[PDB]
RNA sequence: CGAUGUCGGCUCGUCGCAUCCUGGGGCUGAAGAAGGUCCCAAGGGUUGGGCUGUUCGCCCAUUAAAGCGGCACGCGAGCUG
RNA sequence: GAAUGCCGGCAUGAGUAACGAUAAAGAGGGUGAGAAUCCCUCUCGCCGUAAGCCCAAGGGUUCCUACGCAAUGGUCGUCAGCGUAGGGUUAGGCGGGACCUAAGGUGAAGCCGAAAGGCGUAGCCGAAGGGCAGCCGGUUAAUAUUCCGGCCCUUCCCGCAGGUGCGAUGGGGGGACGCUCUAGGCUAGGGGGACCGGAGCCAUGGACGAGCCCGGCCAGAAGCGCAGGGUGGGAGGUAGGCAAAUCCGCCUCCCAACAAGCUCUGCGUGGUGGGGAAGCCCGUACGGGUGACAACCCCCCGAAGCCAGGGAGCCAAGAAAAGCCUCUAAGCACAACCUGCGGGAACCCGUACCGCAAACCGACACAGGUGGGCGGGUGCAAGAGCACUCAGGCGCGCGGGAGAACCCUCGCCAAGGAACUCUGCAAGUUGGCCCCGUAACUUCGGGAGAAGGGGUGCUCCCUGGGGUGAUGAGCCCCGGGGAGCCGCAGUGAACAGGCUCUGGCGACUGUUUACCAAAAACACAGCUCUCUGCGAACUCGUAAGAGGAGGUAUAGGGAGCGACGCUUGCCCGGUGCCGGAAGGUCAAGGGGAGGGGUGCAAGCCCCGAACCGAAGCCCCGGUGAACGGCGGCCGUAACUAUAACGGUCCUAAGGUAGCGAAAUUCCUUGUCGGGUAAGUUCCGACCUGCACGAAAAGCGUAACGACCGGAGCGCUGUCUCGGCGAGGG
RNA sequence: GAGCUAGCCCUGGCCAGGGUGAAGCUGGGGUGAGACCCAGUGGAGGCCCGAACCGGUGGGGGAUGCAAACCCCUCGGAUGA
RNA sequence: UGGUUCGUGGAGCCAUGGGGGAAUCUGGGCGGACCACCGCCUAAGGCUAAGUACUCCGGGUGACCGAUAGCGCACCAGUAC
RNA sequence: GUAAAACCGG
RNA sequence: CUUCGUUCGGGACGAAG
RNA sequence: CCGAGGGUAGGGCCCGUGACUGGGGCGAAGUCGUAACAAGGUAGCUGUACCGGAAGGUGCGGCUGGA
RNA sequence: UGGGAGAGGGUGGUGGAAUUCCCGGAGUAGCGGUGAAAUGCGCAGAUACCGGGAGGAACGCCGAUGGCGAAGGCAGCCACCUGGUCCACCCGUGACGCUGAGGCGCGAAAGCGUGGGGAGCAAACCGGAUUAGAUACCCGGGUAGUCCACGCCCUAAACG
């Protein structure tokens, strides 16, 4: 049947990607905690 | 005059559509037209506030003229009559003698070419604005402003009339369509006559869809619901209500009164 | 109760006898025929349907007879549901 | 030494199940150390509205080539979508951006919120939408509407040449639109051909013949030709389009009523450019040459595509902004704008490859899922159905034998046909088209494909309509009649209803528990009650604000019933709601009688009674399509029986109409009647209604239903009662 | 977290092929004028049959599956909610 | 109403949302309801090191661990997945 | 302009 | 349930039980 | 070819019958009320609608077969 | 040709009396009702009185032994539209006439459907009296209906 994972490419980056995190203080806190982490990738790396 | 189907569906046995016999012209003016938000019911937060609404055909809003003093003096000509897809009522070309054309709402026995005209001169005859300072006591009237230079706020769908039963001071006294009997003050304008397409009340629908071309979405029951729901959900088999008859909010909805008790607008109320 | 799947039907049997029939016999209010009752006897057999989920039961048409019970009210790592 | 302990390693099942659609394989020759599995050839099978092509999304090097086989591949592998390396993606015209707006997001002004932040007009962002200028071939191992060839175009910028008052984000026009059905003319596409051009072939009994087989095109500027869309032309007056307009709108006389004329497309022809099969000969896995100076002609079918903003009907009444045209404003009128020509400039990103799938989404080379376009031919009435097959792509990445039980998927059967069983569950009967003929009932539409029948192939002859062609041959689509032939059988294969009678519930189409329930449940038009006069009620939110609604009592919200027919009886005692400026009760507050604590006292500080004190409650009324409720015991009529009648207790009132062993009935398989040989079911009745009953509606109702029950007809492996054969294990 | 799913807003697209033959018009019949009745044209409908598409009715297989919802036969809708 | 040990308690003190609303040394607060006496302070403006907390970092030390331990990571670890 | 009802007899 | 009273008689009504 | 007739399927009319049920008529002298005939004790009657154990009553309009 | 009478029919408008209800003033211990009472209404300020306002229905006097119409039926007034009928003149057509099976149209009241409206009356319903009992007569409330527009129903002591 039909999945759970549909993607797009237009959707991965206006939802995960990194604006998106900088609009809300609860996504600029995301960010934080992955620098602090250590994190390669912030946000969900999408051409 | 309105038509009737033969059954030759189930559904074509009960619908009956309106006649549309005045209505001369079958496409609207396009500086006087521009597009319709629909809303779903859903407010500026996203959420549903109206619910079972949605779905429509699409519509094309008609700007109507809601003041008609703006045009003191200035007469007009009935170009054509037409269907509003926005309210209940018909619509009514005007032509002014500037070269405005203006979208009126449309009175009963209005017939297309002819002069209509607002001010206090603006003699009593149908189609023609006026002061309810100055239109005869004991004439049936439309489209009348509640508070002077506001906008025509009353009396405004299709076949529905006030009529004016007194004057007292500044403020006359209207019946409305509802049997409110009510004080509006005298510089409020008034379109005079009643308003017809008045075979509207004897539309039949005919079968669900019908429904659905309008944006009116099914409407579930709350005997059909559970008690998270509604306070009528519940009960293995049907069971009767409960309870005093009531909203999904709570509020009850056999009798209970929520006119604002201390509304400012209550002393120039009468009646019901 | 860190699980022993429950009624009924189908399939598959097997066992007990306090025996439904067939076999042998005593008594009879056993003339004969057919019966009644009791004793010995399990070797074999103990039909097909209508109703109802039925077990059971009531009928229909036969029969020599249309037996009663046990095996987790036998049998769902055999089936149905 | 245990905690169904945590982590790691290795055993059991066990060389067991399985090796992923039953579309199918066989041989000869190569390479190789190693071939069922890699390459080539021949034969066979499968798809072919795809299992074949072209895009979008997604994926991201998988594309091509060279060298390899440790792991991946459900076996092998010399192969690969795998390992190493190299190469490969070329745009003014294709998509996107230096264009525009939609929902929505953002947001100067402004509003709101303890903070974080929430709204919010203009504006901005925002796209498979609107706008905008490239078609056909050829080359690469891998790119092309991108490179090349030919032929057309688009912007700017600079110059000359010729014209006019030029001139904006500002005004107007336009862009600009629904659903269904459709006419005219084309095109894509397809069929046929005695006509044209081709290597070749007479096979096996006949044929050298209008024989067989293959192919008879594509694009293409100006100009024409054929269809078709948009559109009136002048004159005055003008207060409107938030300044100004010669523009637009409005008013009033004249000229056509017309595409006559202007443009604007589409389609033919068009200077010219290109392509060109089958067979044969070869050297690759891919291709090349020849056939060729290739021919490139004529009829017919014909689109859902094109002219396109066509036409008609209908109600549910069908985006915006920019590009474009026109108009003026300041400013400018040595400027500027327009037309033609010449020269010059034309950026950024993507382009390989898979793309119904082994490269996307499902941990897998997973029988699942994924949007758009093309989708040939013949026959069956049609069709994108079904069967076969062009082009093209495949035999699904374990095989070889055997011929047991047993399972799956089939095929057939004597006699009986439901006796099987919870139930004809399952499977069989029926089945397309043409023509007869068709009941109760009905809301007059239906029921209807009722039911039940007859025909269906082929050959010969005569004959009636159309369409394209001149009214004609031909070619295509429809019929009628007569005569005859063959077979068990003529929709001879494949695709293609079993029917009828009768109840229950729900009017109906529809919706629902993704993943055990599709229903009598939900919804539904329609009925009623109730609220709401607009800054409405109601809803979301602390608020701002927003929906409602740019709606206005024929409207909006809430609740119940659920088309339709006939109807919806009594009780307001308690609860709810509605209406009452009397009265009782009631908090803060006002009020101070009087009393208290300290002072030597003026004073300071406390309690604190009458009385005035709102809503609400008590109280008084109304209201059932508001919450709800709607009895018991005795006696009595010319035979028992029964009780129309009467008496009596209680309640607020004591179930009316209509139905009733019911989807309601315990005793119950109630008692009769009908179907049956036999009927705990079913149908029709009686009423003794444990425990029906009127909008949690009552009783019926045509049509409808993958709902639930009963019965009969047809037909059958369901069964008596099994048997045999087939393929996948 | 609304890339699954539920609803709504904006913008596009899709639904082969057949039947049934509403309203309305045209001619005739009729009337004082009508209502109305015949044909013919017409092409309506939460109409009918049936592929794509959307579902999931009954049965069988599947059950360490091809699949953590599948496959075969069958069936419902298929111009509309 | 909050804070302080103070949960309405005899409830003062310090802040405050709402209402009323003074004075400038003979002025005002406090000493736990209140009053008298006796005393202590000078509100309605602001700034002010040090002594105090922590360890991203650098160093020293350890009756701290020794690759299932020690930080999740001794090893290109917030990585593969 | 009117005037409370007051049954029955094989 | 009973006796009386009104009535032509019964039923109703009236009075004593 | 037609064809007496036999068979299959579906309609129409008529007769007998049927659990149960509606009302009709006559009976033995039964039970309950008093509807109508006299102003029958509310004038009577009638069309219609509703209600009531039942005669009947009421509402609307009509009649003189009454004042 | 020329006049006349009439509640003859349809449409639009319009005048007053009265009932009920709302508001204001004033005013009290009762009002309605019956054969008598009672239900009911009323110190929460009724009936009766005055003034203002709303709404619906029927039109007093004229008015009868009257008129009109085919019948049912028709009654304030005004205007429009319109049928029928009578008289006078004897002018024209010139036997054109009478009746009428079917058909067609009209057809009181009640009743039905759709919407409107609803002051008074009032089936059904609720009480209070009467009675032996009252599903009646009497009284107090009261829903359809009565009114309008459209479409039905087709009846009667539709009788002279
Ligand atoms: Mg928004
Ligand atoms: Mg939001
Ligand atoms: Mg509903
Ligand atoms: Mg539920
Ligand atoms: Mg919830
Ligand atoms: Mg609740
Ligand atoms: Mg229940
Ligand atoms: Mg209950
Ligand atoms: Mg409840
Ligand atoms: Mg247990
Ligand atoms: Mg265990
Ligand atoms: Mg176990
Ligand atoms: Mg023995
Ligand atoms: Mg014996
Ligand atoms: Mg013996
Ligand atoms: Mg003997
Ligand atoms: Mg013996
Ligand atoms: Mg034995
Ligand atoms: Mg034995
Ligand atoms: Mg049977
Ligand atoms: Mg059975
Ligand atoms: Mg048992
Ligand atoms: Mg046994
Ligand atoms: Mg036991
Ligand atoms: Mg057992
Ligand atoms: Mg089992
Ligand atoms: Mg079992
Ligand atoms: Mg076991
Ligand atoms: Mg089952
Ligand atoms: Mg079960
Ligand atoms: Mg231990
Ligand atoms: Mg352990
Ligand atoms: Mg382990
Ligand atoms: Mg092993
Ligand atoms: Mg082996
Ligand atoms: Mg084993
Ligand atoms: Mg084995
Ligand atoms: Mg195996
Ligand atoms: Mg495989
Ligand atoms: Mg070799
Ligand atoms: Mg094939
Ligand atoms: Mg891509
Ligand atoms: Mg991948
Ligand atoms: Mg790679
Ligand atoms: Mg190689
Ligand atoms: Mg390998
Ligand atoms: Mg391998
Ligand atoms: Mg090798
Ligand atoms: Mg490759
Ligand atoms: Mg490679
Ligand atoms: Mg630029
Ligand atoms: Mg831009
Ligand atoms: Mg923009
Ligand atoms: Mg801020
Ligand atoms: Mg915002
Ligand atoms: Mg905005
Ligand atoms: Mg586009
Ligand atoms: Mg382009
Ligand atoms: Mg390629
Ligand atoms: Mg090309
Ligand atoms: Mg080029
Ligand atoms: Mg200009
Ligand atoms: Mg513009
Ligand atoms: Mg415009
Ligand atoms: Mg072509
Ligand atoms: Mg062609
Ligand atoms: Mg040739
Ligand atoms: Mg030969
Ligand atoms: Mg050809
Ligand atoms: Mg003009
Ligand atoms: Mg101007
Ligand atoms: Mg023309
Ligand atoms: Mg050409
Ligand atoms: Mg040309
Ligand atoms: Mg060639
Ligand atoms: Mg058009
Ligand atoms: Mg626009
Ligand atoms: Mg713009
Ligand atoms: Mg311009
Ligand atoms: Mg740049
Ligand atoms: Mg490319
Ligand atoms: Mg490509
Ligand atoms: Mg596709
Ligand atoms: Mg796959
Ligand atoms: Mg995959
Ligand atoms: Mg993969
Ligand atoms: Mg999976
Ligand atoms: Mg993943
Ligand atoms: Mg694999
Ligand atoms: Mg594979
Ligand atoms: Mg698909
Ligand atoms: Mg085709
Ligand atoms: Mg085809
Ligand atoms: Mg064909
Ligand atoms: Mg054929
Ligand atoms: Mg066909
Ligand atoms: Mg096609
Ligand atoms: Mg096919
Ligand atoms: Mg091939
Ligand atoms: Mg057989
Ligand atoms: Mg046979
Ligand atoms: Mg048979
Ligand atoms: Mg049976
Ligand atoms: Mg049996
Ligand atoms: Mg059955
Ligand atoms: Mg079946
Ligand atoms: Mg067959
Ligand atoms: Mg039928
Ligand atoms: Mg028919
Ligand atoms: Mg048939
Ligand atoms: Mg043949
Ligand atoms: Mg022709
Ligand atoms: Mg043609
Ligand atoms: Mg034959
Ligand atoms: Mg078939
Ligand atoms: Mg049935
Ligand atoms: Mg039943
Ligand atoms: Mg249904
Ligand atoms: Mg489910
Ligand atoms: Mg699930
Ligand atoms: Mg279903
Ligand atoms: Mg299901
Ligand atoms: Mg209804
Ligand atoms: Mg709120
Ligand atoms: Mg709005
Ligand atoms: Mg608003
Ligand atoms: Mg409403
Ligand atoms: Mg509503
Ligand atoms: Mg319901
Ligand atoms: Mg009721
Ligand atoms: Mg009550
Ligand atoms: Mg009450
Ligand atoms: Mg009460
Ligand atoms: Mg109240
Ligand atoms: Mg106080
Ligand atoms: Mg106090
Ligand atoms: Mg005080
Ligand atoms: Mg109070
Ligand atoms: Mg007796
Ligand atoms: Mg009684
Ligand atoms: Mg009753
Ligand atoms: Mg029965
Ligand atoms: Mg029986
Ligand atoms: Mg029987
Ligand atoms: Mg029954
Ligand atoms: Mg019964
Ligand atoms: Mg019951
Ligand atoms: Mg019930
Ligand atoms: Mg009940
Ligand atoms: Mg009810
Ligand atoms: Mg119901
Ligand atoms: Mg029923
Ligand atoms: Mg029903
Ligand atoms: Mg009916
Ligand atoms: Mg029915
Ligand atoms: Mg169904
Ligand atoms: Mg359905
Ligand atoms: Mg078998
Ligand atoms: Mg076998
Ligand atoms: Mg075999
Ligand atoms: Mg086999
Ligand atoms: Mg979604
Ligand atoms: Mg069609
Ligand atoms: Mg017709
Ligand atoms: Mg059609
Ligand atoms: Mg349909
Ligand atoms: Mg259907
Ligand atoms: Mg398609
Ligand atoms: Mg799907
Ligand atoms: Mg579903
Ligand atoms: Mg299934
Ligand atoms: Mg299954
Ligand atoms: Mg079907
Ligand atoms: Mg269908
Ligand atoms: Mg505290
Ligand atoms: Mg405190
Ligand atoms: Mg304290
Ligand atoms: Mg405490
Ligand atoms: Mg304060
Ligand atoms: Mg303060
Ligand atoms: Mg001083
Ligand atoms: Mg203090
Ligand atoms: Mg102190
Ligand atoms: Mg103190
Ligand atoms: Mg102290
Ligand atoms: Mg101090
Ligand atoms: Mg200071
Ligand atoms: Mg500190
Ligand atoms: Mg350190
Ligand atoms: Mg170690
Ligand atoms: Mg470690
Ligand atoms: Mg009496
Ligand atoms: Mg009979
Ligand atoms: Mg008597
Ligand atoms: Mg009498
Ligand atoms: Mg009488
Ligand atoms: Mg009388
Ligand atoms: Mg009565
Ligand atoms: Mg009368
Ligand atoms: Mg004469
Ligand atoms: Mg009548
Ligand atoms: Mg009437
Ligand atoms: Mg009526
Ligand atoms: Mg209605
Ligand atoms: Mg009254
Ligand atoms: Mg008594
Ligand atoms: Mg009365
Ligand atoms: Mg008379």
């Amino acid at each position: 049947m039909k999945r759970t994972w549909q993607p797009n490419r237009r959707k991965r980056a206006k939802t995960h990607g990194f604006r998106a995190r900088m609009r809300t203080p609860g996504g600029r806190k995301v960010l934080k905690r992955r620098r602090q982490k250590g994190r390669w990738r912030l946000t969900p790396a999408v051409r | 005059a309105v038509k009737k189907f033969k059954p030759y569906t189930p559904s074509r046995r009960f619908m009956t559509v309106a006649d549309f016999s005045e209505i001369t012209k079958t496409e609207p003016e396009k500086s006087l037209v521009k597009p319709l938000k629909k809303t779903g019911g859903r407010n500026n937060q996203g959420r549903i506030t109206v619910r079972f609404r949605g779905g429509g055909h699409k519509r094309l809003y008609r700007i109507i003229d809601f003041k008609r003093w703006d045009k003191v003096g200035i007469p007009a000509k009935v170009a054509a009559i037409e269907y509003d897809p926005n309210r209940s009522a018909r619509i009514a070309l005007l032509h002014y003698v500037d070269g405005e054309k203006r979208y009126i709402i449309a009175p009963d026995g209005l017939q297309v070419g002819q002069q209509v005209v607002a001010g206090p001169d603006a003699p009593i005859q149908v189609g023609n604005a006026l002061p309810l300072r100055f239109i005869p006591v004991g004439t049936v009237v439309h489209a009348v402003e509640l508070e002077p230079k506001k906008g025509a706020k009353l009396a405004r769908a299709a076949g529905t009339s006030a009529q004016i039963q007194g004057r007292e001071g500044d403020y006359v006294i209207l019946r409305l369509p509802s049997g409110e009997l009510r004080k509006v003050h005298g510089e409020c304008y008034a379109t005079v006559g009643a308003v017809g397409n008045a075979d509207h009340k004897n539309i039949v629908l005919g079968k669900a869809g019908r429904s659905r071309w309008l944006g009116r979405r099914p409407h579930v029951r709350g005997a059909a619901m559970n008690p998270v729901d509604h306070p009528h959900g519940g009960g293995e088999g049907r069971a009767p209500r409960g309870r005093p008859p009531a909203s999904p909010w709570g509020w009850q909805t056999k009798g209970l009164k929520t006119r604002k008790r201390r509304k400012p607008s209550s002393r120039f109320i009468i009646a019901r």
